[PDB]
């Protein structure tokens, strides 16, 4: 579960909110929000790799309660 | 030979005239006691009728003399002798009521029903619903997608079935999602535990305000909620 | 190793652009492709209204990119920034410390303690 996918974003966004966003239930490890080069911006989805796994089932159980520009945020296991 | 005088019947109201509306001013004892007229699931919206009751039957009596033929929002209306739930709101209007039929999966679902344990669905919202497919909810403080927490802790033959959302094998919370067809697809992956027994047309309301990524077109609410017992 | 790295030509201060220089030098540069606005504002700007700048630790040694690594502390449990507030549309719990009342205490932050719950808050942080 170390890891969890997030859909649906605004580009404002950012790692950064995410990183705040995420160690606000429990620390991102390791973050991965894609920056597309070619036109410059983010289609918003999400992995977070955790410290170990037992931090990751407490995430798919809290975890989908972030909105992210007045919208939902998808988590879930991977 | 009865002493069926109490219900009272009116016609001719208005698109705007409700229970509400014959009960601080109908025909005979409409507003009093009880007050029976025709609410939809999704739409609920009175045609132009109802039947009001009379705490008594010389009140209900008096009522019709007078309230026949009277006028009401600029109109002439006629007076005559004549499990657990959720309620839905949808935007700013009362859709109707959804009644499901539902062991540790059931007793979790009726217990966010009933919120015994402290918390549960009341006021929280459909937050993904994707059309000839499904409704999404029980994300109660979180209005996401697989977001919310069980009684426990942390953690499809045709439309009108219950089903637990989840983020893989034993991983069920609060989120679940209401059928809108047969979603075969899902047999195995997630854990069937009920089906709706009444206001499938409620859920048909709900469904309505879906998109196809399941982003909803209007806000779609638990407005209340609890257990038949 | 910045090779391909494109970067902006000069970040001015405030105190820079607040007197109207660089307008003036701008127009002065389209107008070849004079002001006299003022004597005493640049001075004022120099002196009264001067801004320190962010210096660094004495350990703060420049590493080899040192401009996608901007670190800061560590924002964790209870304590958030400004703007991801807006994105949230709370007006001064947030609202996901809602549902740590129900499914429990994190287990990456076990110290945790939150507004109203067992942390019995003001302005931003809601939890310590």
């Amino acid at each position: 579960d170390a890891t969890v996918y997030v859909g649906g974003l605004d580009e404002k966004v950012s790692e950064p909110l995410l990183w705040e966003l995420f160690l606000q239930a429990g620390p991102v490890v390791n973050t991965h929000m894609p920056k597309d080069r070619v036109t410059g911006q983010h289609q918003g989805y999400g992995f977070v790799e955790f410290l170990s796994e037992e931090d990751a089932d407490y995430a798919i159980k809290i975890m989908n309660m972030i909105k992210l520009y007045g919208k939902p945020i998808r988590v879930n296991k991977a | 030979m009865a002493t069926t005088k109490r219900v009272l019947y009116v016609g001719g109201l208005a698109e705007e005239v409700d229970d509400k509306v014959l009960h601080a001013a109908f025909i005979p004892f409409g507003d009093i006691t009880d007050i029976q007229i025709p609410l939809d699931y999704e739409t609920e919206k009175h045609r132009g009728f109802a039947f009001v009751e009379f705490e008594l039957a010389e009140d209900a009596a008096a009522a019709i003399d007078n309230m026949n033929e009277s006028e009401l929002f600029g109109r002439t209306i006629r007076v005559n002798l004549a499990q657990v739930y959720m309620d839905i709101k949808i935007g700013n209007k009362p859709a109707g009521r959804i009644q499901m039929l539902l062991p540790m999966t059931a007793e979790n679902f009726r217990c966010l029903c009933t919120h015994e344990k402290g918390f549960g669905f009341k006021g929280s919202s459909f937050h993904r619903i994707i059309p000839q497919f499904m409704c999404q909810g029980g994300d109660f403080t979180n209005h996401n997608g697989t977001g919310g927490k069980s009684i426990y802790g942390k953690k499809h033959t045709g439309p009108g079935l219950l089903s637990m959302a989840n983020s893989g094998p034993n991983t069920n919370g609060s989120q679940f999602f209401l059928t809108c067809d047969k979603t075969d697809w899902l047999d195995g992956k997630h854990v069937v535990f009920g089906e709706v027994t009444e206001g499938l047309d409620v859920l048909r309301q709900i469904e309505a305000q879906g998109s196809k990524d399941g982003k909803p077109k209007q806000k779609v609410i638990i407005a209340d909620c609890g257990e038949y017992v | 190793g910045k090779r391909g790295i494109e970067k902006p030509p000069f970040e001015l201060p405030d105190f820079i652009k607040r007197t109207g220089i660089q307008e003036m030098r701008e127009a002065l540069q389209e107008k070849e492709e004079k002001i006299d606005i003022d004597y005493q504002k640049l001075h004022d700007a120099f002196f009264k209204w001067q801004t320190k700048p962010k210096l660094t630790i004495h350990g703060d040694l420049y590493y080899e990119g040192k401009e996608f690594e901007t670190r800061l502390k560590e924002k964790k449990p209870g304590d958030l920034s400004d703007e991801l507030r807006i994105s949230l549309g709370m007006p001064v719990p947030p609202p996901w410390l809602i549902a740590m009342q129900r499914y429990g205490p994190p287990p990456s932050y076990p110290n945790l303690k939150i507004p109203g719950l067992n942390s019995p808050l003001y302005g931003d942080v809601f939890g310590t």
